[PDB]
């Protein structure tokens, strides 16, 4: 851990030990040579350094060493999801409108695109039906010649609003869709397979197998990527009026106005510390879920919005509340919380997304509801009287709503499916890293001890009382 | 001072503004400092991968080096000023270490001390640490 | 770098004058000193087996943070960290829990055994009565068929060495490694 | 679909401005052109080129077909002279007459030629910030801006350039533009004036350490451009009544937009003071500032004064033939 | 202001994206086009890959190019006398660092 | 009139270290100018909220100014 002071001492030791530089020049040559081979040295061991650090993955500090080390242990990021809602008036303006179309494209007020997911109803007087943001558009790529592998790569924008991928392959007049795979896992000589990957820079491509453990795309044929677009964020409040396009023969005819439900589900990719979070778990998840924690994990991924889940078998059961039950073989169970869904709502998404888990097989899944606890604090503390009373009471309450909230990331730092659970210290440091108060002192009112399975304890803000004076 | 008595003390300071001109009708007096340590009870997991002695000896040094007789807390710059420990501090810089997953800290002989002449500050040695397996 | 690198490069002249010639010395002794440790860590963190210690320390901390290691355990750190990393690959079997116990404790082979419990459930309750797969063929309870159950015993050699210990290295160890739906039930001697 | 593919080999040869000129993946070969000039102007009347390419056994018009809607992908640098600079742009032909064995080809920069094109359909951005407005007008650009601090009301009628809504935005805000080497600029003329020079330009000095001015021209008509900007403005409130901006001794002029802050910023430019010609720097780009010395050749070579120290570039033209390569620029003042 | 030349693989900022042009430039250094020359080293080039840059292209800054087509990772390591080298020309080399630096995309992405 | 700061020497106060950057913040105010009542504010930079609110003069006018 060599400084500016050391280099400097280490080098007039060297020039004294010499034995033609300390006698033959002295005090004026020396001085200057010495001050610039130190800050040259200094500089250049501060770039390896940095270098070094960026070298490994948990101490990366730029995208590009994170992306590269993840494409290392092949993961791809979740890709953004289109925001849907509902259009309830579809009356016409003349006559003959399009009884039932499906898939109709539509621009909405900002040259923004949006597609009817459903058949319409006849409307009689009104029709109701969903739309989403997807837009669709697809590439084309020949092949001249059997290279092996044939990885085919996307542009930087088409990647960036990319929500499915679907490959065709068309030979002698006749085309057929291929399967994705984990890796090559179980697939040879025959299969029609590929796997997707993402790279250093911001494309993601498919990649062909080879002979032996795969079907390499025969010469003469015409390979097909389509793309479902979305945006990732937006919102439409209500009253805006959509226009057909393309099939613009129907704006004349008809009226579409956006109405009750707005199109609010949207969801971005991710940032780059959940993917460093979820990249290092993936060389410990694989594909196989047997453990704990990767039925979380899964989950996690496959629904967007989740706070917390936790799982356990049927040993934690049976210490928890029943000694021993013959049901409780093979049995897991699962408690999660999310902030814009009810229980019942979220009982309905697990299990169906439980159908298609890996590794499924002589198992049960249950689900068990949350209980909430609501937490309490007292606060005596001091100002510097800088600062008034009721704005250090304002903003310590928001700080404190927004960091224990009930509706608080706490619980799940990054999204690696994880439960977190509040503890005496955190608030003791959390209160102190903000600086208002020069002295304080903390009391918990209504605080319980949590299972750690099905228990939920946030914090109350509202009920609390802050004692601030001087 | 660190390192000398309090009666070593007094004479320097005495003869150090004695050799400068003094004020009109003013004189110096000097009061002795009064010590009051006090003293903490921990008790917290460390997981398995950790082991107790190690734990235990690296806690005592850092607490030490923090909060002792001999160190900087009181003047982090040699600006002229007093500091005084305060119960947040000890649970703050406990906190920042990585070893405990969870803890309680109990305060032994505290007191409340003026800022004039009172000498607050930690004993580690004294101090009992029970540090237990998850 | 080597041992008259940054002197070579100068000209013939040059390298004859006394004070030129010891400051090229100076300047990549100074280099040698500071700089190339971190450039060699650098470029030998390619395989296991050639990384200093820090960068294993390293690589043991990003591996500490799911399961729960102390690498003092073992013999050789690169060894625990390949074969930790080798038998993620085959989560569920047998092959992590054996090869795990044999190379974290000094050399005890151990096998599984499965526990077995009667069918007839209305005059046997499920947990009251429940047999070790060693024993099995040689008892007389439950009158009856059996089943098998989620959980599983451990067996031990007594030769091959005490029991406190043993279990609570288990525990702390090799437990994390099960699946969520397999019980544990204590330690067998033999 | 487009594939984006690798440099050929057999391209080996290396030229002065212009290195090489290609339709889609097929190349014309270099030395049948003569002629070559490129101008990057200092307002949103985009980069220009024009080539002259010899073309005797009607090859370029009769089998290449290049008419109204060509593409050419032009790479212009000088990786060896006295700027070393290198890019790659794209061109849109409008027209291309052949005539005494030659043809004379006519381009227009793409990136600038959609923002030139008039609209089928008018566009209104009601309560916008300008930010919003510059990035749903031209999507393909990158947006260098730092004058921009409210937000108004914009509108754009049938058959108008889009053009004009960002030079109207220019005008509020008392920036200059030019979107020139894919980016669109918009830099404040007041910070302008306390920049420091980048570059040196002597006359009459041979030890200099910088570059030589070869000809250069002196502008002493500094009415000619200030006649058009002596009024003081004047427009109607509805809340307000009448709001006057600008001096008290100047003619009123009426305009409409009732907004203090659009009214300071209309009389705002820049005045041409002198123009020069060099040997072909190819790093001269507009909004450059440069620090200008000249001597006098005769008499007793005293400095001349009616030249400032400190100049900015408002257009440049870069010009080769078949022997040498010519820049040319044109430099003025804040007012 | 002290510039880069145009044949400075440093004129990409990031060390990670670098790999793409230093990958393409490799693959290029192994292939069997018809420009390319064929190049053995001298024994007075063993260390001084400069002087081998100098004595192929004219230019001196391209000493990257015969440190990697050697497979060498720093100059101090001397090269083995001997070994024959491959060398595309300069215009190439100066537009694919020009390519990545600016467009930066693979060869081959698609696009609409 | 030209305001300036003087860093120290070496024996009576610390010269800024090599390779540092020196940042100075100014407050910047005109002398003395007074607006009545009634007179419209409107955001700037954080011009988001212009068409949100309204901000209008009233009660006390500003005229607490002093110059040099």
């Amino acid at each position: 851990t060599p400084t500016k002071d050391s280099i400097r001492a280490e080098f007039e030791e060297l020039v004294e030990k010499d034995s033609f530089w300390s006698k033959f020049v002295g005090s004026q040559f020396v001085s200057m040579l010495t001050l610039f081979i130190t800050q040259i040295v200094y500089r250049c061991f501060q770039y390896a350094d940095a270098a070094l650090a960026e070298g490994f993955i948990s101490t990366a500090t730029r995208r590009s060493s994170i992306l590269a080390a993840a494409e290392t242990n092949s993961y791809v990021g979740t890709k953004p999801t289109p925001s849907s809602g509902m259009i309830e008036i579809t009356a016409t303006s003349e006559d003959a409108p399009a009884v039932i179309p499906k898939n109709m494209p539509l621009i909405s007020d900002d040259q923004y695109p949006y597609m009817t997911m459903d058949v319409c109803r006849l409307v009689d007087g009104t029709g109701t039906v969903e739309v989403a943001q997807l837009e669709i558009q697809e590439v084309t790529y020949t092949v001249t010649a059997a290279k092996e592998f044939l990885e085919v790569v996307l542009s930087k924008a088409l990647t960036a609003v990319c929500y499915k991928l679907e490959v065709f392959v068309t030979t002698d007049g006749k085309t057929t869709q291929w399967s994705s795979s984990t890796m090559f896992r179980l697939a040879g000589s025959k299969s029609q397979v590929y796997v997707e990957f993402y790279k250093p820079s911001e494309q993601l491509g498919v990649r062909f197998g080879d002979g032996l453990i795969g079907q390499i795309p025969p010469e003469g044929s015409t390979i097909t990527l389509k793309v479902w677009c979305t945006n990732g964020d937006i919102t439409l409040v209500a009253g805006q009026n959509l226009t057909p396009v393309d099939s613009a023969a129907n704006l004349a005819n008809l009226i579409s106005v956006k109405t009750t439900t707005p199109i609010t589900a949207g969801t971005d990719a991710e940032t780059t510390e959940i993917t460093r979070n979820r990249a290092q778990y993936y060389l410990a998840y694989d594909d196989q879920v047997v453990w704990g924690g990767d039925y979380t994990y899964f989950l996690v991924r496959n629904i967007p919005g989740l706070s917390w889940v936790k799982a356990w078998g049927e040993g934690q059961q049976e210490k928890l509340d029943g000694a021993y039950n013959v049901q409780n073989i093979n049995k897991i169970f699962i408690s999660g919380w999310h902030p814009n869904k009810s229980q019942s709502e979220l009982e309905e998404m697990i299990l169906a997304a439980f159908k298609k888990v890996p590794n499924e097989l002589n198992k049960k899944f249950s689900y068990k509801e949350v209980r909430k606890l609501p937490f309490k604090i007292t606060i005596t503390g001091r100002i510097s009287a800088s600062l008034t009373i009721e704005n250090v009471t304002d903003e310590l309450k928001s700080a404190l709503e927004t960091k224990f909230g009930r509706d608080s990331t706490f619980f799940d730092p990054n999204r690696v499916g994880k439960y977190i659970l509040i503890k005496k210290k955190d608030v003791w440091a959390f209160i102190e890293t903000l600086g208002y108060f020069r002295d304080f002192y903390l009391e918990f009112v209504e605080w319980n001890e949590s299972n750690g399975f099905y228990d939920f304890v946030y914090l109350d803000t509202e009920n609390s009382t802050f004692n601030i004076s001087y | 001072h660190p390192n000398k008595s309090q009666s070593e003390l007094e004479e320097m300071i005495l003869a150090a503004f004695k050799k400068v001109p003094n004020e009109l009708n003013k004189k110096f007096s000097y009061k002795e400092v009064r010590k009051l340590p006090f003293k903490i009870t921990i008790t917290g997991r460390i997981s398995a991968s950790l082991t107790i002695e190690n734990v235990t000896d690296e806690l005592k040094s850092a607490l030490e080096t923090k909060f002792g007789r001999d160190s900087t807390f009181f003047d982090p710059n040699r600006v002229g000023k007093y500091i005084l420990i305060k119960k947040k501090d000890v649970w703050a810089f406990i906190e920042t270490l990585g070893y405990f997953r969870d803890f309680y800290l109990e305060f032994v002989e505290w007191n409340e001390s003026n800022g004039f002449y009172d000498f607050v500050y930690l004993d580690t040695e004294n101090s009992t640490f029970n540090i237990s397996y998850e | 770098m080597q041992r008259s690198w940054f002197n070579h490069r100068l000209t013939s002249a040059k390298q004859k004058s006394l004070l030129y010639k010891s400051l090229a010395d100076l300047v990549q002794s100074m280099m040698d000193t500071f700089v190339d440790p971190w450039l060699e860590r650098i470029t030998n963190r390619k395989s296991i087996f050639s990384m200093s210690k820090e960068d294993l320390e390293t690589r043991t901390n990003e591996l500490g943070q799911f399961f729960t290691i102390r690498t003092s355990n073992s013999s050789s750190v690169p060894m625990l960290l390949q074969q930790r990393l080798d038998e993620i690959h085959f989560k569920g079997t047998e092959r992590p829990i054996n090869q795990t116990i044999y190379r974290e404790f000094n050399g005890i082979s151990v096998l599984w055994d499965p526990i077995y419990a009667p069918v007839d459930l209305e005059r046997h309750p499920y947990g009251t009565v429940l047999i070790p797969e060693s024993t099995l063929e040689t008892t007389g309870g439950t009158f009856g068929e059996m089943f098998l159950t989620s959980r599983g015993m451990i067996s031990i050699p007594i030769n091959d060495l005490i029991t406190e210990e043993i279990l609570r290295k288990f525990n702390q160890f090799v437990k994390p490694l099960l699946p969520l739906h397999i019980v544990f039930d204590g330690l067998t001697l033999y | 679909t487009k594939t984006t593919t690798a440099p050929e080999t057999d391209s080996k040869r290396t030229q002065l401005f212009l290195q090489s000129v290609s339709i889609g993946q097929n190349e014309i070969p270099r030395e049948m052109i003569v002629g070559c000039t490129y101008v990057e102007p200092g307002e949103l009347s985009g980069p220009q080129l024009m080539l002259m390419i010899r073309d005797s056994t009607a090859y370029v018009v009769n089998k290449l077909g290049v008419k109204f809607g060509t593409i050419l992908t032009v790479s212009l640098g000088d990786p060896e002279g006295h700027g070393g600079i290198l890019f790659s742009e794209e061109f849109f032909v409008l027209k291309a007459p052949r005539k005494d064995d030659t043809v004379l080809i006519y381009a227009f920069s793409n990136p600038v030629r959609l923002l030139k094109v008039p609209s089928t359909s008018a566009q209104y951005f009601v309560d916008k910030p300008p930010s919003a407005v510059v990035s749903s007008l031209a999507p393909g650009l990158k947006v260098n801006a730092d004058s921009f601090r409210k937000t108004s009301t914009y509108h754009l009628n049938v058959g108008e350039k889009p053009t004009k809504v960002l030079q109207e935005i220019a005008r509020d805000t008392g920036s200059m533009c030019w979107a020139s080497r894919g980016m669109i600029n918009f830099k404040s003329m007041e910070k302008m004036a306390n920049a420091a020079p980048s570059l040196t330009y002597e006359s009459a000095n041979p030890n200099t350490s910088g570059f030589t001015i070869s000809q250069f021209n002196i502008l002493n008509a500094d009415y000619e451009y200030q006649r058009r900007h002596n009024y003081r403005m004047a427009s109607y409130d509805m809340t307000k009544g009448v709001v006057y901006s600008g001096n008290q001794e100047d003619p009123i002029k009426f305009t409409s937009n009732p907004d203090p802050t659009a009214l300071a910023n209309y009389n705002k430019f820049i005045l041409p003071r002198l123009d020069m010609l060099v040997e072909g720097n190819a790093a001269l780009t507009p909004g450059t500032t440069l620090k200008i010395v000249v001597h006098n050749t005769a008499g007793d070579g005293e400095l001349d004064e009616s030249i400032p120290d400190k100049m900015i570039v408002m257009s440049v033209t870069h010009f080769e033939d078949r022997f040498r390569f010519v820049s040319r620029a044109q430099l003025g003042v804040v007012n | 202001q002290y510039p880069l030349s145009r044949y400075d693989d440093r004129n990409i900022a990031d060390p990670i994206l670098r790999a793409e042009l230093r990958k393409e430039v490799m693959l290029m250094c192994e292939s069997n086009d018809k420009n390319l020359t064929i190049y053995y080293v001298l024994p007075d080039e063993q260390y001084r890959p400069d002087l081998l840059a100098y004595r192929m292209w004219g230019i001196a800054e391209l000493r990257w190019v015969v440190t990697l087509a050697a497979g060498l990772e720093d100059e101090s390591q001397g090269m083995t006398v001997g070994k024959k080298l491959k060398l595309p020309p300069a215009t190439w080399i100066r537009e694919m660092i020009r390519h990545f630096q600016y467009d930066g995309q693979v060869i081959g992405t698609l696009s609409i």
